[PDB]
RNA sequence: CGCGACCUCAGAUCAGACGUGGCGACCCGCUGAAUUUAAGCAUAUUAGUCAGCGGAGGAGAAGAAACUAACCAGGAUUCCCUCAGUAACGGCGAGUGAACAGGGAAGAGCCCAGCGCCGAAUCCCCGCCCCGCGGCGGGGCGCGGGACAUGUGGCGUACGG
RNA sequence: CAUCUAAGGCUAAAUACCGGCACGAGACCGAUAGUCAACAAGUACCGUAAGGGAAAGUUGAAAAGAACUUUGAAGAGAGAG
RNA sequence: CGCCGCAGGUGCAGAUCUUGGUGGUAGUAGCAAAUAUUCAAACGAGAACUUUGAAGGCCGAAGUGGAGAAGGGUUCCAUGU
RNA sequence: CGACUCUUAGCGGUGGAUCACUCGGCUCGUGCGUCGAUGAAGAACGCAGCUAGCUGCGAGAAUUAAUGUGAAUUGCAGGACACAUUGAUCAUCGACACUUCGAACGCACUUGCGGCCCCGGGUUCCUCCCGGGGCUACGCCUGUCUGAGCGUCGCU
């Protein structure tokens, strides 16, 4: 049971990966390469009003 | 002769059934059980045999009283009261 | 056998360590259990400070740390005597008392009693009988201004 | 032997009653999983404990 | 002292364990006397004991026992503690004054062997490998 | 044609014993039919009569026990089977009275310095 | 999805409860939907199967509009036996074919004091649900 | 030369209670090796560990300083991080090895004996009456027994009273 | 000079938990694996005894588990279903 | 199941390897200690071996006889397969 | 020509690999954290209409009562069960019951034998026989009664 299941990542590296993931989610080529069927989406950084 | 010839002579029982633990380890000549140590108040039990301990531990028998204790604990060991009659 | 350059290592694994290995898989459960106990305790002492009694200002002992100030165990009897608080009434109103600590300087003594005066001024006292207030506090100060404090009471800064 | 105690005779009585075939209607029960008495004992083949 | 109970003084092993005489019991004779009083009167609770005399071959101690089920004990606070189930047979666990003296308990630099409650409590905490989730 | 404990409880001890005796005679005849062939109807009545014997005896035992509990109600010493059977350890516990009585010193401390309700402003 | 931490979603556990269920909850497991007319008459959707009520089979080999009366509720095999749902075996007799109650619809309810009470309770809880969600 | 009082003892199928034995993962008190490592081996190591014995509880033990410190001083116990593979121990070989300060989790303090004052103020048991049954309690009554001046109870415990 | 006041006693919380009761979960194993034991498993059986200790899951949706004829003393077959 | 990553109880001819199964040997060794069987009939599908009758034999009273102790535990006895 | 033998394939056997399945484990976590002289753990022997094992139970013996539920149980049979002059089954479980050993408790056991007090019968109350019931273990505390001592004393 003491197999060292867990790893610790640096906070700055974890914040780095969030910045990269957010930036990629604003490029239509990368989201289409994930296969998300964004062909009729009016704008890839899709923002909706706070009513939702 | 130590082999087959001597095997014919064994006809006197060393051990018998034990009134405690019900095993055939009650040495008749010593009046002592080799499994439970019956004339002793305390049960014979050794940590060098974990397999033997789990053969005769609590839960391997009937637990006539303990299974009712486990049932009664879930309600706080209530006595003297009955469900409300219909 | 050693091989080329390296450290001379002395691992303390000659003593059947595998029978005593403390895994920490219950660490997240322990944090949750401790957190729930804090929230339950804070609810139990409803308007009182959640952290507990106010602790005194204390200077760390050795020459490595004497430039630093932290929180002690309780206010000394000399502090309570010259601040005008009985040592048996202080514990009931939320003041920690340490009878075995003495004062060696008037600087630390005066800083701690000034702390006690400020706490006593900040203290809202509910009357023992809610219908009959004897000497506790004004009804306006405890109608809605009485809220449960979080964190240490007047945290000890440097 | 002919000479025996009551405790020993009672022990042999239980073993005699226990050594018998299973009933035929058991095979028709739902989810039986029992084919034949696996605890059958013969006097010559396997000796009793005592 | 305690003579090692081995047949013919034979302690089969390395010479450091060949000692048979000049060996000493880890608990005092007063603790032994309290143990024998408590074991005989299993329905009573040992409180303390004291020294009343000695000769060359015997030591005499008088042991104070309490009946935990007497009404004079149970109806009186400040002595109800002895009636609690956790206090049965203190003398067999070294919780009396005489028994406790042999455990190395105390405060300070002279009693580091028992930080944690006892010698075994200290030994476990020091010989246990804390293998965290994140190493 | 069965026997119910609900309507058995009105009966007196005398007719309860009579009803038990008739059931025991009936069962002994049913055991006779069992070993002499009998019929499937009489064989299946064996369990019904046996349950009826258990039913009558249960009402008899309950009535006697509840009469003894009423008899020893309020008396200093009761039979052990009439005392509570919580747990051996639970019976050795201090009762609610002596778990709640306190010394005069403890009473004086709480009379003089009772725990107060207070709040601290930020 | 399921948020109750004291309810298991383990497949092995769920099957174990199903196949080892006591008879009094095997009755709830062996429930059948009511017909469209019955679902309109009483505000209930389903009901546990009963000995003497009439159902019609909607799935399997015995599909049809035939209103056959139940003749047996064999809870151990989780099946029911229906009047004309039967098959002729080798020797010449006819034997009933077990059908799961989830594959029939109850056209007529065998009504009594207990069935009416359960029907009222189920309908009342449904009306409480719709008045909450309205 | 009997009758009493006390002391120390004994018997009872005396009235009323209590202990035993089991489980034993965790905990407490003892007892306690050798295989092993040291490339041999005896001190050492394994290890205060395995085995052995006893005693508990839902936790146990510990615990409110005959403490740490040497500082501008801290302040019961227990647990975690660190101190630290360090100070130190060791055929100073193989190997072994804490503590203080610091940061946190939790945090709670107290009681006797003794010295004294108070007409033993104290406690148990047995009956009678009432209120209640719930872990058997209260209130009262008894020129009713017993415990106790070879010391019960109240005040009071080093923080002084 | 500093520090405490031993040889009497109690005390919750944070802490431990491979036995027990009741639960939940899994980048685990999938019937020579995983507990010895998925099954009438500490069972059958072995040993005087202490003790040792297995093998062994799967018809089908439903028994609808082959009526009946025929050869043979039957096991077993040929048709039929 | 493919592709991108992730993680292993991840690859067998050997270990006089473990467990299970199967061959050649091989229709082979063998079914040879204590003198011995034969005729007729019955039952029966079937008779060297069962049963009955007739012979010839053996144990030869320290028995291959009649009973017990220990041990076995229903082996006792009828009927049937 | 065949036999035999070898190779390959089809089919049929022997065997149970592989794969798919899984009411089982293993591991981690959580909440509780409860045995016993009022007789535990464990053992033995019994208990079903047809029942050997497992399971459940204790001479009230595959269960009584109560409560909740509400028409079954089922391998076969039998029989209940207006489901409202009350109810199959199942579950829960708080009433009642709970054989013999076992700390095991009258003494002792590979057997068996006592004693005391009551009740019933043969006796026709006196104590013999039979049955039933309740007692009869060790240690220990408080009190009680009965005592012992050329122990210390007082009166005599
Ligand atoms: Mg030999
Ligand atoms: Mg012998
Ligand atoms: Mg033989
Ligand atoms: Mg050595
Ligand atoms: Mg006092
Ligand atoms: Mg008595
Ligand atoms: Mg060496
Ligand atoms: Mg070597
Ligand atoms: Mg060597
Ligand atoms: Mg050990
Ligand atoms: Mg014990
Ligand atoms: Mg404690
Ligand atoms: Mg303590
Ligand atoms: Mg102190
Ligand atoms: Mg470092
Ligand atoms: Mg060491
Ligand atoms: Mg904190
Ligand atoms: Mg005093
Ligand atoms: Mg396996
Ligand atoms: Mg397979
Ligand atoms: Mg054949
Ligand atoms: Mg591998
Ligand atoms: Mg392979
Ligand atoms: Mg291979
Ligand atoms: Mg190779
Ligand atoms: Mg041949
Ligand atoms: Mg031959
Ligand atoms: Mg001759
Ligand atoms: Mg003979
Ligand atoms: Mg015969
Ligand atoms: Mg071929
Ligand atoms: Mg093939
Ligand atoms: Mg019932
Ligand atoms: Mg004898
Ligand atoms: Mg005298
Ligand atoms: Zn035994």
């Amino acid at each position: 049971t003491w197999r060292r299941w867990h790893r610790r990542v640096n906070t700055t590296q974890k914040r780095y990966a969030i910045c990269s993931a957010l930036a990629a989610s604003a490029l239509p080529a990368l989201v289409m390469s994930k296969g998300h069927r964004i062909e009729e989406v009016p704008e890839l950084p899709l923002v909706v009003e706070d009513k939702v | 002769t130590k082999g087959t010839s001597s095997f014919g002579k064994r006809r006197n029982k060393t051990h018998t059934l034990c009134r405690r633990c019900g095993s055939k380890a009650y040495h008749l000549q010593k009046s002592t059980c080799g499994k439970c140590g019956y004339p002793a108040k305390r049960k014979r039990k050794y940590n060098w045999s974990a397999k033997a301990k789990r053969r005769n531990t609590t839960g391997t028998g009937r637990m006539r009283h303990l299974k009712i204790v486990y049932r009664r604990f879930r309600h706080g060991f209530r006595e003297g009261t009955t469900p409300k009659p219909k | 056998a050693p091989s080329r350059n390296g450290m001379v290592l002395k691992p303390h694994f000659h003593k059947d360590w595998q029978r005593r290995v403390a895994t920490w898989f219950n660490q997240p459960a322990r944090k949750i259990r401790r957190r729930k106990a804090r929230q339950a305790k804070a609810r139990r002492i409803a308007p009182r400070p959640a952290s507990g009694p106010i602790r005194p200002i204390v200077r760390c002992p050795t020459v490595r740390y004497h430039t630093k100030v932290r929180a002690g165990r309780g206010f000394s009897l000399e502090e309570l005597r010259v601040a005008g608080i009985h040592k048996k009434v202080a514990r009931t109103i939320g003041i920690s008392v340490d009878p075995r600590r003495r004062n060696k300087s008037t600087e630390s003594l005066q800083a701690n009693v000034q702390r006690l005066k400020e706490y006593r001024s900040k203290l809202i006292l509910f009357p023992r009988k809610p219908s009959a207030p004897k000497k506790g506090d004004s009804s306006a100060e405890e109608l809605k201004l009485a809220t449960q404090l979080t964190g240490p009471v007047m945290p000890v800064r440097n | 032997s002919s000479h025996k105690t009551f405790r020993i005779k009672r022990f042999l009585a239980k073993k005699q009653k226990q050594n018998r075939p299973i009933p035929q209607w058991i095979r028709m029960k739902t989810g039986n999983k029992i084919r034949y008495n696996s605890k059958r004992r013969h006097w010559r083949r396997t000796k009793l404990g005592l | 002292g305690r003579k090692r109970p081995v047949p013919k003084g034979a302690t089969y092993g390395k010479p450091v364990h060949h000692g048979v005489n000049q060996l000493k019991f880890a608990r005092s004779l007063q603790s032994v006397a309290e143990e024998r009083a408590g074991r005989h009167c299993g329905a009573l609770r040992v409180l303390n004991s004291y020294w009343v005399g000695e000769d060359s071959t015997y030591k005499f101690f008088e042991v104070i026992l309490i009946d935990p089920f007497h009404k004079a004990i149970r109806r009186n606070p400040d002595t109800q503690w002895i009636t609690k189930p956790v206090h049965k047979h203190r003398e067999m666990r070294g919780l009396t004054s005489a028994g406790r003296k042999s455990r190395g308990l105390g405060k300070g630099h002279k009693f580091h062997h028992t930080i944690g409650g006892s010698r075994r409590a200290a030994w476990r905490r020091r010989n246990t490998l804390q293998l965290h989730r994140y190493r | 044609a069965k026997i119910k404990a609900r309507d058995l409880r009105g009966k007196k001890k005398e007719e309860l014993l009579k009803q038990l005796d008739d059931l025991k005679v009936e069962l002994s005849q049913l055991r006779v039919a069992k070993v002499t062939g009998g019929a499937a109807s009489k064989l299946s009545k064996i369990r019904v009569v046996r349950k009826s014997i258990a039913r009558v005896l249960t009402v008899i035992n309950q009535t006697q026990k509840e009469n003894l509990r009423k008899f020893y109600k309020g008396k200093k010493y009761k039979p052990l089977d009439l005392r509570p059977k919580k747990t051996r350890a639970m019976r050795r516990r201090l009762n609610k009275h002596e778990e709640n009585l306190k010394t005069k010193k403890q009473q004086r401390k709480e009379r003089l310095y009772p725990l107060r309700k207070y709040a601290v402003k930020a | 999805m399921k948020f109750n931490p004291f309810v298991t979603s383990d497949r092995s556990k769920n099957r174990k409860r199903h196949f080892n269920a006591p008879s009094h909850i095997r009755r709830k497991i062996m429930s059948s939907p009511l017909s469209k007319e019955l679902r309109q008459k009483y505000n209930v959707r389903s009901m546990p199967i009963r000995k003497d009520d009439e159902v019609q089979v909607v799935r399997g080999h015995y599909k049809g509009q035939q209103i056959g009366k139940v003749v047996q509720v064999y809870r151990k095999k989780y099946v029911i036996y229906i009047e004309r749902v039967q098959r002729e075996k080798a020797n010449g007799t006819t034997v009933h074919v077990g059908i799961h109650p989830s594959k029939v619809v109850i056209t007529r309810l065998k009504l009594d004091k207990d069935r009416k009470k359960i029907l009222e309770r189920k309908a009342k809880s449904r009306q409480v649900g719709k008045e909450k969600g309205k």
